[PDB]
DNA sequence: TTTTTTTTATGTACTCGTAGTGTCTGC
DNA sequence: GCAGACACTACGAGTACATA
């Protein structure tokens, strides 16, 4: 009969069930959408979690001797029944009826299970192109883009990250209307040039998916999906039909002025300036000398912040006033020693990027204030 | 169990087909219609009252919207989308039950899913089930969506009550308002339905249990289950005609017509009736005082029946025609005074059995 | 600052779209229609980016930081839409709408629809700065004398054939709800590929979803319409309209009709009327009703009136929609009425 | 008699069996009418005046409907179900006292929970 | 209105600052509640909280040129500005009028003010009795029972914690009428029994106040008001009026059933059954049997959850169902290795203690059997 | 002083034992029965006018079935329950002024807690 | 063509924004 | 450490509805 006969270790089940358990949070769409797919084949069990755009699968091996079966899974409680027995400690499961017991020496439980032909299946697909990339390059790629995503915006293309892939080149964009982020990483694999929208969700699920370790990590984009393999854990979110523009267009394509300053210091700047900028209208207006760029804020209250830096400049004086959290938020995404920033109107566009890497580009619009 | 596998008659006979509806026949030929035009309007709000097909109408709209035999009044049940209709497991179909998903953060999470094409469907068709009840910034996240919809999605809400909707919402939704089913409708359905299952059934009781329900297709289905429960597996006049007496509830109508009829036998066991059927005696009085207010009123002018007699009205009509003013004025007389009585007499049924008395000895019957 | 219908709309949409919008009436579907031709108009002009705010005393009201004259980036033009409430602007909802004109700018254009504002609120300090950079739009619902004419010609603008006996059953049953009639029209079209309408099916396929106010009641009984006020009475009581309300407009006619008809014995309607002042709209309709009522039928009427506002805010019972009915026999050509049912 | 235990009379005599019902004999021919031939619905309203018996029959046709003995109108008290629904241990008979729970979100969590399949019990009874 | 001229440095505030925040901000009932009181007085500065009901004011040495005064200055924006400087930097402060300029290095920051005299007070008085408790004895008599408070009850009683004091130890007794928490430790000064009540809130303060350090804190008993010293650090609160349990009559009478295990032991098995417990009631059913603890734990979704310990008990069997939450929670506050319970019937409450020493008690009431 | 405040006579000559009632005879009997035998319940309600006893009745019963004595049909001023509970300060004896707390919230909270056992007394009251 | 128009006291849900509290994760 | 993040839970406020 079918039956989960499983014999596993808590440190080989810890781990996967804290990456399966991510995508799902509570108070799903549907009560199968909240408990995670079980799936013991041949001698591998596949721990899924879908949330009808994801399916996050992870494969862990098996030495004792099993029975093939599927079934579902209550997330939070069977994820705490597994982290909470001690270190070293086995674990057996088993199913009978519609109960699955979990034993470890003299504890047991007894979870409520649900057929596993109700779980949805992402339909089969074949991948267009293919991508392998090291894991801290990815890393980068996500935490130097994702931050100056849209959220919940009306117009459905920001809501996620573009991809585009040109020859040995691969860059992330990333949009709100007001700020743009884009990063380009090299590969050693010549790969057509794409472009691909992963959707905001999609997104942090691959950032929280990758590990630290030095393992290879492949990527499959298809015609309306993308998939991503680390060792033993292969995450597919569906794509996004969007339009996005050009990073160039967007950026000045002549820029007109050139500033070097330290990355800490102008944070600093910012932030304290930000304390008296109002908590809702946040923002402040820098004025450029030489030496000056000075920053100014205040709020409904009539308290008054100005404040001075000492940054090479040759160029005019200039007024520019924009909202303070977007370049709190591109400084700290450089974590650079240096960052350049280039001017060209108080109505176009303002470039930010690392004053030795290239690698790495931001445009904040400022605002008329 | 051991009892073979016996469904319920609500769920059943639920109707596959757009020829299977009964009633509301102009929201199934102006669906037709735009379905054969390719006339489609963004979103499709329907509405009525309980338990005539709004629900079951939008979901034969869901089936039909993604056949693979196109875009069709009556989809087969060949198509394997159509299967999945059937069968509640459709990618494309996303049922909504509005009334449990009532927050901003659910109904934002499943509004998220438009930007995403169909999996096996021409139409990503929503079915917000009960849209009547939904936060407000909820029916802002909606009418946000159907302000800019994309091309490949339709909505498909359904209510009770559409008052309660937005105007912002309703004049963006082409509404279609379903009448509550005609007595002789429900009684030929049910007579169908009765045949095509292997229950024996009278013409009378059949009647009976089609008044019994107030237009309304799954009260009349509920009553005949629970007909066929009681009725030892026959639907019989005599038990389904006990049923109802037991489940019967205007009491006061009938109380007025006995009282006006002088008829002291019948008054009483209706008393006794109202009595065993445990009910509040200051509520009777009313309703009997404000039945005779109506009667009194409607002989001045007719238009005084309006909407909430329409399954009264017969019986209004001749105690309005048949009974001199004067006799209406005395016999409110007498009840308003019973009333105003009443919380001093001794327990209320016997207050309730002396004003009736008292309204019972003008007439000169004996 | 021009004024302007809806059939108009185009006129100005087609020459160019000014610094603002304002939508003010009570249809909703012209109030939408107009919203719509405006939006349509805008990004056939170029305008993309839409946001909606309803005016609210909880609302966000991020809309004045939304105004960051950078969208640049992607340099979508942007449009603005605003819900005022039931009642119309508040003194805090009066500074923002200061507050959001003083940052208005060519790349944004401002819709603004709501409930018609009263004189006190047009010389509002927001509303004077729109002047000579906005366009009112009046949606105003068409009465009875001129609603037939409006159903005409959105028949012809369907091309469909309208039967006058069409024309009036709809106009009986959709009173003062204009989308219905525009889905009704719609629905008959989808119904009728043929084009016509005649009484055969107009009569199936229409309810009694007619909205009403107190004022149409309070009107219905001065012009002594029986079988329309009741209508009217049933429709409001489904709709769910405080009975307070009810009691309250019919009192404020009641007794003014009361001491008109007092003078009356000494002095001519025409100058009472214009002592009271009386509107030319109501002059006549409170003239017909004064000679159609004598004074034991106001006396009856006002002792009525008082016996329902005793139950309605003393014993708190339900049957009041039963003897403001009443209240309507009581005054419509010839009541007959009787003393037990009221006094 | 011989228990010490002086339980009051609305407890210890609550009816163990339909023929321990007095009266409504409507309600009781109707669910043991229902239950000998099948078809059993999916929902029941018991409506009455206060102390009819608008619970005990309730939990009569729980007691009814998941006995060892199938599902029976006649409920024995032998078998483990009928005796942990009397004592109100049962794990299925989950008794939903609306009166505490009436919230919207506890409804919501009721319903979340209602394909979970039923533990030593033909049906599980909300 | 003098000039208030500040000269100070960061390490010298941003720990009395942080230490003066504490209930600040927040939810402001009202203006004149006001944000700090700043005074400059004989060479020394003191920062002043307040809660309308609780205060307390931090001393630091001004070893430069000041200006003695009062005024106040807003609490998040100050303790904001003094957290964003550079490392070391130092602080300028001068008054105009009712506006405080701040300036660090080139930065300067203008706030708003409201009149000291518009700020709510403490009424002085005569203290009662007054202790010098080693501030370890203190967080161990704090710690121990913290957690059994009640959550806002009707029962006034139960919102704070009672000290008393019999000759040479200091006996702290909290309850919210289902937990019991005693902890009797030596003072090593011998004061009359007076017993007081502290509100949840200001044990809250009383806990961030200790640091652990070798300092006595220093604490004055009064009638209706509590005053407490750590360092250059002064509280004051008010008092909770009335008479709690009678904890010796709540311990129980015939602890005859003895049973004794180890800590973590038992808390990981605890922490495992509640898993499946009902979230709305946590109650688990406990059977004892010879040299065998047994937990079983159920909930509404109907899963059964069994638990079994090698313990030493030389008793009879019992049953005793009561709350998981609240042994955890003793379990959580006894850190020792190995802990004894003291039951006497199915109904009775157990006391926990300390198998190491008396030194606190612990008393849970069980659940319905 | 014995009188710290004016002790009202309406206050002080509270009854604190069953013959200190002025002769309300047709209840105590029952009361006093019950008692003696087994035959306990589980929800009294005393009506009748203002300031009639029932309070006081309630009060005593209270004593009468909390008493280390027993269940007495005359409670002890001796036993320590009773010292409680003629004062404030008794963890069984729940007093809740239902005028004061009328929201639903207080009595759904009031029955969470009831499943508590009881400390030290044979019966939690409320 | 234009404005016209309300009865409170007490209580109970419902839903969203803002803050207070725990805790624990690679930082 | 560890504080921020992130969750999670609670509380106020605005809104809708019920009963008397
Ligand atoms: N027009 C109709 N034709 C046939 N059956 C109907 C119709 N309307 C209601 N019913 C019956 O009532 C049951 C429930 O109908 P449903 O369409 O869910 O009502 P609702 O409008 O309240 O959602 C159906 O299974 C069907 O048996
Ligand atoms: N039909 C009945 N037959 C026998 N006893 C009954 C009946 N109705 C009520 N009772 C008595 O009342 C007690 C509680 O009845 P219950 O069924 O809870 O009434 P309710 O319908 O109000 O919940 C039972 O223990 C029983 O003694
Ligand atoms: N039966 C009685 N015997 C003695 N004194 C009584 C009696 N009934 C009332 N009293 C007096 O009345 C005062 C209030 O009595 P109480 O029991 O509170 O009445 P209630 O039933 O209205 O609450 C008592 O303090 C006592 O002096
Ligand atoms: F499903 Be229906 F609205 F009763
Ligand atoms: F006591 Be019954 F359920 F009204
Ligand atoms: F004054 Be008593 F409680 F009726
Ligand atoms: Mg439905
Ligand atoms: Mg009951
Ligand atoms: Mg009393
Ligand atoms: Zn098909
Ligand atoms: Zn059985
Ligand atoms: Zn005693």
């Amino acid at each position: 009969g079918p039956h989960m006969k499983f014999t596993v270790e808590r440190e080989h089940l810890l781990k996967p069930l804290q990456q399966v358990s991510g995508p799902l949070g509570g108070r799903p769409t549907l009560p199968i959408l909240g408990n995670l797919l079980l799936q013991v084949a041949d001698g591998t069990l596949s721990l899924t979690g879908t949330d009808l755009e994801m399916e996050m699968v992870a494969r862990v091996a098996l030495v004792q001797p099993h029975e093939p079966g599927a079934t579902t899974v209550p997330a939070r409680k069977f994820f705490d029944i597994c982290r909470g027995l001690p270190e070293g400690a086995e674990i057996a499961v088993q199913l009978e009826g519609e109960r699955m017991l979990v034993r470890s020496g003299r504890s047991r439980f007894s979870l409520s299970t649900l057929p596993a032909a109700d779980f949805p299946n992402l339909d089969d697909w074949q991948s267009e192109v293919e991508f392998t990339l090291p894991q801290a390059t990815m890393k980068r790629l996500i935490e130097a883009t994702q931050f100056s995503m849209a959220h919940q915006d009306v117009r459905y293309y920001l809501n996620g990250m573009l991809f585009e892939t040109e020859g040995e080149e691969l860059r992330t964009v990333a949009t709100d209307g007001h700020r743009l982020a884009v990063c380009s990483m090299p590969i050693g694999q010549s790969l057509p040039s794409h472009s691909v929208i992963v959707p905001r969700k999609g997104v942090i699920e691959l950032m929280r998916m990758l590990d630290g370790g030095d393992n290879p990590l492949r990527v499959q984009i298809g015609s309306n999906n993308i998939r991503a393999h680390v060792g033993d854990f292969i995450f597919t979110s569906k794509l996004v039909d969007g339009r996005f523009p050009d990073y160039r267009r967007v950026l000045p394509k002549n820029p007109d002025k050139h500033l070097e300053a330290g990355c800490d210091l102008l944070k600093q700047a910012f932030a304290r300036a930000a304390i008296l900028s109002n908590e809702k209208f946040r923002g402040v207006r820098l004025y450029v000398s030489e030496n000056q760029l000075k920053i100014t804020a205040n709020n409904p209250e009539q308290e008054e912040a100005e404040e001075i830096l000492d940054v090479t400049y040759s160029g005019a004086e200039m007024e520019i006033g924009f909202n303070v959290s977007y370049v709190l938020d591109v400084l700290n995404a450089l974590k650079c020693e240096n960052v350049r920033m280039m001017l060209t109107d108080s109505v176009s566009s303002v470039q930010i990027e690392d004053a030795a890497s290239q690698s790495a580009a931001y445009v904040v619009m400022p605002m008329r204030l | 169990g051991p009892h073979m596998s016996y469904q319920v008659l609500a769920r059943k006979w639920r109707p596959q087909t757009f020829a299977d509806v009964v009633g509301q026949e102009h929201v199934l030929t102006a669906l037709a219609n735009g379905l054969s035009l390719g006339r489609i309007h963004h979103a499709y709000l329907f509405s009525g009252t309980r338990g005539v097909g709004k629900t079951s109408i939008a979901r034969l709209l869901a089936k039909g919207l993604n056949c693979e035999t196109g875009i069709t009044a009556t989809p087969c049940g060949v198509c394997d989308n159509c299967r999945e209709i059937e069968q509640g497991r459709f990618v494309d179909l996303i049922e909504i039950d509005a009334a449990s998903r009532t927050k901003v953060e659910d109904t934002r999470d499943l509004l998220d899913n438009v930007q995403y094409a169909p999996a096996r469907g021409r139409f990503k068709v929503y079915l917000i089930d009960e849209v009547h009840m939904l936060s407000r910034h909820s029916f802002n996240a909606l009418l946000k969506t159907l302000e800019e919809p994309p091309e490949h999605v339709k909505f498909l809400l359904a209510t009770t009550d559409p008052q309660k909707l937005p105007v912002t919402i309703l004049s963006r939704c082409l509404q279609f308002h379903l009448k509550a089913l005609d007595v002789e409708q429900i009684r030929h359905q049910l007579e169908h339905i009765l045949n095509e299952e292997h229950i024996a059934h009278e013409p009378r009781a059949l009647q009976l249990l089609a008044r019994a329900a107030e237009g309304s297709l799954r009260d009349a289905l509920s009553l005949t289950d629970q007909a066929i429960a009681s009725g030892d597996g026959q639907v019989s006049t005599q038990a389904v005609s006990a049923m109802l007496g037991t489940l019967d509830d205007d009491q006061a109508l009938s109380l007025v017509e006995a009282m006006v009829e002088a008829n002291g036998e019948r008054v009483m066991a209706l008393i006794n009736e109202a009595a065993a059927r445990g009910i509040e005696w200051e509520a009777l009085l009313v309703e009997m005082l404000g039945l005779l207010h109506r009667i009194a009123m409607v002989q001045l002018s007719p238009a005084a029946l309006g909407n909430d007699m329409a399954a009264i009205e017969l019986r209004m009509r001749e105690l309005a025609r048949t009974i001199p003013p004067t006799d209406i004025q005395l016999y409110y007389q007498t009840l308003l005074i019973g009333r105003k009585e009443l919380p001093y007499a001794p327990d209320r049924r016997m207050g309730v059995e002396m004003t009736l008395l008292r309204a019972l000895a003008f007439h000169p019957r004996m | 600052m021009i004024r302007l219908y809806p059939e108009q709309l185009r006129a100005q949409l087609n020459e160019g779209l000014r610094a603002a919008y304002l939508l003010l009436g009570n249809d909703p579907l012209l109030l939408q229609e107009s919203q719509d031709a405006v939006r349509q108009v805008a990004a056939a002009q170029g305008f993309e980016e839409h946001h909606t705010f309803s005016i609210d005393p909880n609302t966000d009201w991020n809309a004045i930081f939304s105004l960051c004259q950078a969208m640049s980036l992607f340099a979508s033009r942007q449009t603005l839409l605003l819900l005022l409430p039931e009642n119309g602007p508040n003194a805090a909802i009066n500074e923002q709408l200061l507050t959001l004109t003083g940052l208005l700018h060519d790349d944004l254009l401002l819709i603004v629809r709501g409930n018609k504002l009263s004189k006190a609120q047009e010389n509002a300090a927001w509303f004077t700065a729109l002047a000579n950079r906005s366009v009112q739009v009046t949606c105003q619902t068409p009465e009875q004398a001129q609603l037939p004419r409006w159903v005409a010609a959105r028949a012809k603008q369907l091309n469909l054939e309208l039967d006058d006996a069409a024309n009036q059953v709809l106009c009986y049953c959709y009173e003062g709800n204009l989308l219905a009639l525009a889905q009704a029209l719609e629905r008959l079209s989808l119904l009728w590929p043929d084009g016509k309408l005649t009484l055969p099916r107009v009569e199936q396929a229409v309810n009694d979803a007619a909205h009403f106010t107190p004022f149409h009641w309070v009107d219905a009984l001065l012009m002594g319409k029986s079988k329309r006020a009741l209508h009217i009475l049933q429709q409001l009581r489904l709709e769910g309209s405080e009975p307070v309300i009810l009691l309250r407009t019919l009192q404020r006619e009641l007794l003014l009709l009361v001491n008109l008809k007092r003078q009356s014995a000494h002095t001519p309607l025409r100058a009472l009327f214009d002592k009271h002042r009386v509107w030319q709209n109501r002059r006549g309709m409170m003239g017909e009703a004064l000679n159609r009522l004598s004074q034991t039928q106001l006396r009856q009427a006002v002792q009525l009136l008082t016996r329902t506002e005793l139950t309605l805010k003393q014993d708190y019972g339900q049957s009041v929609w039963a003897e403001l009915e009443g209240l309507s026999l009581l005054l419509c050509h010839k009541p007959l009425a009787d003393v037990f049912i009221d006094g």
